[PDB]
Order: structure tokens, then sequence, then C-alpha cells
């Protein structure tokens, strides 16, 4: 079961002017690899490293489009990307390690004040490598930053080295001193200070350059070419399988305390991140205590909400070429669609403006490879205390996996196994109805509590000429059939009441916006979807407007506040975001999010500001 | 059954000027541009879309020609200034269908408006 929602975040799409206004060049004589640091304060800083060698980019991630960036350029090209370079903050500076392909060992000072002031250029040598100490004949693919201020660099053929500028003798630190490193067969190795001599090597063990290690306290998790090793100084544990069907290659691997799932009692939690070309999949192992009793595999919705709204042709709210087109630029980044515009133009496809149909499908199809192309994983970060971020390919690129609440675990989780059984018989008969009868029904809905349709006509008239208008065209009288027999089983008022009563109705920022628009958007957008289908059995059947009055006063009530937040989202999704961040803060910036609880806390508060507004 | 027709071309002496006007008599779209394309006897039909969102000129008469559009509507013309016997040619305005390109034959659904002309010294 998919417990977790995908959540896209382009730090610059509420903007419309990419990339940032201010962006540092530093010289010193498409991507490949995305992460994110955090520094003494309370901020949290991307660096990429694109296009192999040659391309260090800085920028932070609360204030991306008013924040500037820092272009660090480089003068030799790397012998290998993302694994020849130790980002670590030592004394409110970020030393940044990096083996050229001369030979040569550039050390990088860069200042936390120089990336968060306005500074367009600051004087100062804070570039200054080192020619010796290397040769050309050993070049090391790998560099290590070890706590104590040293630096462990290791080679092809079972070899290592240390910097004290050169001191001698997938890799992490156990401990303090314990250098556990990782071979190509493989085989781990264990080191110590002690520094000469190894606690213990593995085995083979057959019958029984990447990330593939994770420790946390005294337990480690190994990947073996899938097998997931355990070891719990001791070295010894039993191993899980995996769940494959093609081929995939792990991104990333973190190893983590539990989180607030829907499983008995636990102990540790494991994200794994796997990559098959663009594409990218999440998933958890649940682990109770002592690594026996259990080992639970979590899946996660790979794609966000927008995505699967534009593949499935599942969007109602959405509304001509010009206002279609309109509808792509706010849909995407203004990033992806420049990016779009570039590679269209290059490929000379000149635009046929109005009454055009070929090039508007040409820029849908366009625009969805080139953000499943930014999209593509590369690391992942731990946000808050327990938060979950994967950093894109291309920069401002993000994607937050978010817990889903019980409304949207029974959204995902359809075809798996009592209110959610009548709200799986409603939308088994709402999927018969084409697009055009849902948008006419909740134009009908908006037509009653507006006072379009007149008051004086009872609620059944008003539903007798919903469906005179609307459901009087030809729907499978069997599905009726079907849907009438399934409801029948159900006690119709109690899961009405739960679903009502319960489950619907209860420092800049900047990120907190572009993360929270979308999780309310999601959240409203399967309100929404299940009120129209409530509202739809209403019409079906006529009810008598005293059982359920007011039931269907609120259920018109937020199915209007519902269609009118996601035609608000549909365009100005900044203004969106300055209006909504600014009702429920008190500095009217935000909340800054620390686990999921208190994520889900701040969007159950939006919801309720929107529930309990002034009609 | 768009029409389109154009005037100004003649005969005029190297280092002259011209004006080519044509227009569009049916609704269609406030689209379609108008390739002022040409073809000299013989030779191929050689090199303002989008309500002047963007424009291209040939090399062969980029600074020596000036196309103009007039807001929200079907109507192209061509300054043609320091004419030369390179120029002459017959040209030709135009109309796409569908997604089109400025650097193909495959642009117009409807071009037609053929006009001789040619240039002495």
């Amino acid at each position: 079961m998919a417990c977790l929602s995908r959540i896209d975040a382009n730090l610059l799409q509420y903007y419309e002017k990419p990339e940032p206004n201010n962006t540092v060049d530093l010289y010193v004589s498409g991507s490949e690899y995305s992460n994110c640091l955090l520094l003494s304060n309370s901020e949290y800083i991307c660096y990429h490293f694109s296009s192999r060698s040659t391309l260090l980019t800085f920028y932070p991630l609360s204030d991306a489009y008013h924040g500037k960036t820092i272009n660090i350029h480089l003068p030799n090209a790397s012998m290998n990307q993302r694994y020849t370079l130790t980002i670590q903050e030592v004394e409110q500076q970020l030393l940044v390690n990096v083996i050229l392909k001369d030979g040569s060992f550039l050390t990088l000072q860069l200042p936390l004040s120089f990336l968060f002031s306005s500074a367009n250029t600051l004087n100062g040598e804070w570039f200054h490598l080192q020619n010796p100490y290397d040769f050309t004949v050993r070049v090391p693919h790998f560099l290590f930053y070890v706590s104590p201020q040293f630096s462990v660099v290791f080679l092809e053929d079972g070899g290592l080295l240390g910097l004290k500028k050169y001191l001698k003798s997938s890799c992490k630190l156990f401990h303090e001193r314990y250098l556990i490193v990782l071979t190509q067969n493989c085989h781990l190795k264990i080191w110590d200070l002690t520094s000469f001599t190894l606690i213990q090597d593995y085995d083979m063990v057959s019958q029984s350059v990447g990330e593939y290690l994770s420790l946390y306290n005294n337990t480690l998790v190994t990947l073996l070419p899938g097998l997931f090793q355990m070891g719990t100084t001791f070295q010894n544990n039993i191993p899980t399988n995996l769940s494959a069907s093609a081929i995939w290659s792990i991104v990333d691997l973190v190893l983590t305390r539990p989180l607030e799932l829907n499983v008995e009692a636990s102990y540790l939690n494991l994200i794994v991140l796997w990559k098959s070309g663009t594409a990218s999949k999440l998933q958890i192992l649940n682990v109770n205590d002592e690594s026996f009793k259990n080992y639970e595999w979590i899946e996660s919705v790979n794609k966000s909400l927008v995505d699967l709204q534009s593949e499935h042709d599942l969007d109602i709210v959405t509304k001509d070429v010009e206002r279609g087109f309109c509808n792509l630029k706010s849909r995407y980044g203004t990033q992806i669609f420049e990016r779009a515009q570039q590679i269209l133009s290059e490929n000379k496809i000149i635009m046929a403006h109005n009454e055009d149909e070929e090039y508007l499908a040409n820029l849908e199809t366009i625009l969805r490879d080139v953000k499943t192309a930014f999209n593509e994983a590369s690391s992942i970060t731990l946000y808050g205390d327990e938060i979950i971020l994967v950093n894109c390919f291309q920069p401002y690129n993000h994607s937050l996996y978010k817990l889903n609440t019980t409304v949207e675990n029974w959204f995902y989780n359809m075809h798996s196994e009592e209110l959610f059984k009548y709200l799986r018989t409603l939308n088994g008969f709402a999927s018969t109805l084409s697009n055009d009868v849902l948008r006419s029904i909740s134009k009908k809905f908006l037509d009653i509590i507006t006072g379009e349709l007149p008051d004086s006509m009872t609620t059944v008239e008003k539903f007798t000429d919903i469906f005179k208008n609307c459901l009087e065209n030809q729907f499978e009288i069997t599905n009726l059939k079907i849907l009438f027999d399934e409801l029948n089983s159900f006690d119709i008022p109690v899961v009405l009441n739960d679903l009502i009563n319960n489950q619907m109705k209860p420092k800049f920022d900047g990120f907190t916006s572009i993360i929270s628009l979308e999780s309310l958007h999601q959240l409203l957008s399967i309100h929404y979807r299940i009120t129209l289908q409530v509202l739809l059995t209403f019409v079906l059947f006529d009810l008598d407007t005293e059982i359920f009055g007011q039931h269907i006063s609120t259920l018109l009530d937020l199915h209007y506040k519902q269609f009118l937040l996601l035609n608000l989202y549909r365009q100005d999704k900044c203004l969106l975001a300055e209006v909504l961040l600014k009702d429920s803060s008190e500095f009217s910036f935000g909340v800054k999010f620390f686990n999921y609880g208190q994520l889900i806390a701040y969007i159950d508060s939006l919801n309720s500001n929107v529930y309990n507004a002034s009609i | 059954q768009v029409q389109l027709v154009e005037t100004g071309g003649g005969l005029v002496r190297a280092g002259g000027s011209l004006r080519l006007s044509c227009v569009d008599s049916g609704r269609t779209f406030r689209v379609y541009t108008m390739g002022w394309f040409r073809q000299a006897p013989g030779k191929e039909r050689e090199f303002i879309r989008w309500s002047g969102d963007r424009t291209y000129y040939g090399d062969p008469v980029q600074g020596r020609f000036t196309i103009s559009r007039d807001k929200g509507k079907n109507t192209v013309y061509l300054q043609m200034n320091s004419l030369k016997p390179e120029d002459t040619a017959v040209y030709y305005c135009a109309a796409p269908a569908g997604g089109g390109v400025v650097y193909d034959d495959h642009k117009a659904y409807a071009y037609w408006g053929q006009g001789t002309q040619v240039t002495v010294s």
C-alpha cells in the first residue's frame, strides 16, 4: 500500500522571471548530482554538480528567488562527479575539497554570511589549490571528510591516504575513529586509530561507486547486488529481500528512527531511493525491535497529483488556445515552460497561435518530458526532524514525499482491501461518467449555491432538474442498479457523518509556501472529488430534504468552497500563497515544518480556515 | 474559402524601391501569418508570425527589406528598398495550417497570388 504522496516543488514557480535575479559567478584561474546541506543557523543550502565537472552552484532553499546563487566554475575537470567532493561547514564557512584532473587539490572557503548577503562580488583569495603531494599515475575517485579536520582519500586497487596539508596507513565513519569502508566485490572493512589495522573484514559468503552504506547508532545497513544486508564491535545479522520487476539502480539510502505510520510497534525505518532513467521510486523498510519480528515494505506515490491530473484527464476545475496556453504556463513553473519554448525554437517549430491544435499538443508533450527530466532524482535529504526531501537533477527542483492522511490513503489505494467501501462504490459508479457530465453537475451545484437555480425550488426539485438536464443522458442503467444495490448495504447516515464532521471538516517563506500550497491543493482536490460523488448520489436518487438537510447544505457549501479554491490555484499561485500564509501565520510568513504531524496539522489548519470562511 | 490577394509589384531599376501588400478576405484565424517567400524563374521558392511576436528575415535581403503587419489583421506589407537584379523573382504570400516552420515549403495552407517582377540596371 502506498502511504506517501509526491509533492513537486519548483522554487521559482510563483515568480514569472527565472532564474533568480541575483546570481554570482566565481571563476578560479542538464544535471548530474544535487544535494542539500544544513548550516549552523536554521537554513538549508543546496549545491549541484551538473554537467560532469567544472560546475559548483549554491543557492538557499528558503529564499531561492530573492536570495542569491553562487556559481563556482572550475579550471580543470574532475576524475569523478559528486564523489571527488566533500562539502563541510567549519567555523561558519563551507569547506569545499575537490581533486581536479591536473592532480591538484582545491580547497574552497565559502563564508556563511556571503551566500546570505545581497553582495554581488567579494574580493579575497578564498580559492587556494595544492599542486604537490599527488601524482598522475595514481588518481583517486573518492574523497571522504573525517570529522576531526581530516580527509581520507581512497583509490581503485584497495588503498587509501590521509590529507593533513599527507599521512598514510562506499565508506562511512562509525563512532569517532572507526572508518567502515566498502569494496567492489564487495566486502566491508573496518578502521580505527589504531590507524594501521582493521577490526574485521567480510567474507564473500556467496551461498547465504555509489551510496551503499547507511549507519544509525550501532546498526548498519548495506546493499548486496538485491539483498538488504543488516549488521548490528559486532558485525553480524540477517539480510532481507527486495521487490523488483525490471532493472533498478539505487540512488540514496538513509537509516533513521521510526516515523508516524499505520504499523505495529517498530524499531527502525529505512528510506531507499531507486531510479530507472528519469523515473524514481521511494520505498521504506519498517523494522520491529531487534531486527527480527518484522520487515515491512511501504510504497509511495511516485508521481505528484498534478502529473496524474495531466496524464489521466482526471482534472475537472481547469477551463480556446489562449486560455489553454495560459493554463499550461501556470501549471508548470516558468523555468520548465521557457526550457520547452527554447527546445521547440531549436527544432524550428513556429507557433500557429489562434485555432492551433498540433502546436498545443506538441507543447503539452514537450512540457511533460521537460518536467520528467527536471525531476530526475540524485540524492535524499532529511528535513525538519522527519520530513523527507528528494533533490532533483535540474536546479530549483525538489520533491517532498508527504505522509498521507486517511482520506489521501483511501484515495491513492482504491483497489486494495466501512466508509472506505462506501467511497469505493461511489467512485465505482462515478468513473463511468465523462468529464463533461461531471463539470455540468458541478456547475449545477454552483448554480444551487449562488442562486442561479431558483431557491423557491425544493431541493428535490433542484435535483430532478439537475438529472433531467445533465444525467438525463445515457448512463449505463446496469451501473445504476449496481450502485443502488451496493448502497443498500451501508448505513448511509452514519458514514456520511463520519465523512463530514470528523474526516473532512475539523524566516521568509517561501519554501513553506511551495509545499503548503501543493499539499492543500491535493487535500482539497480529493475532498472535491468525494463531495462531487456524494452529491451525485443525492441527485441520482432523490432523498428527503429532512434526513440530510444540514448534510446537503454543508455539502453544497464545501463543494462551492473547494471549486473556488481550485480555480484560485489555477491562476496566480503567488498571491494565493501570500493570502493563505498571511491569514494563518503570526508573522504572515508561515510555520517551520519540523515533523510530519506538524505539517499535516498546518495543512488541516489551512483547510479549517477554508471551510469556515464567510460565503 | 478564404482568398489571399496581393499587389504592389512591377519592374524597377536596380536600387529603386517597391512596396508589396497582401490581405485576406476570409476570417480564418488571427494566427496564421503570411510568409513573403520568393522564387526565381527556374529556381525553388526560397526562405511575421503570431502578431509580430517574432520576425525572421533571409540573408540576401536583411537590412534591405522591411516586413510589417497591422495589429489584429491578416495584412502583410514588404517595403523593398535597394533592389538588385538578384531580387528578380516571383514572390508569394502564405498561410499555415497546424504546426508550421519559417524555413520550409511546408508552411502554407494557401498562398497563391503569384506575381512576376523584374529589375534592370
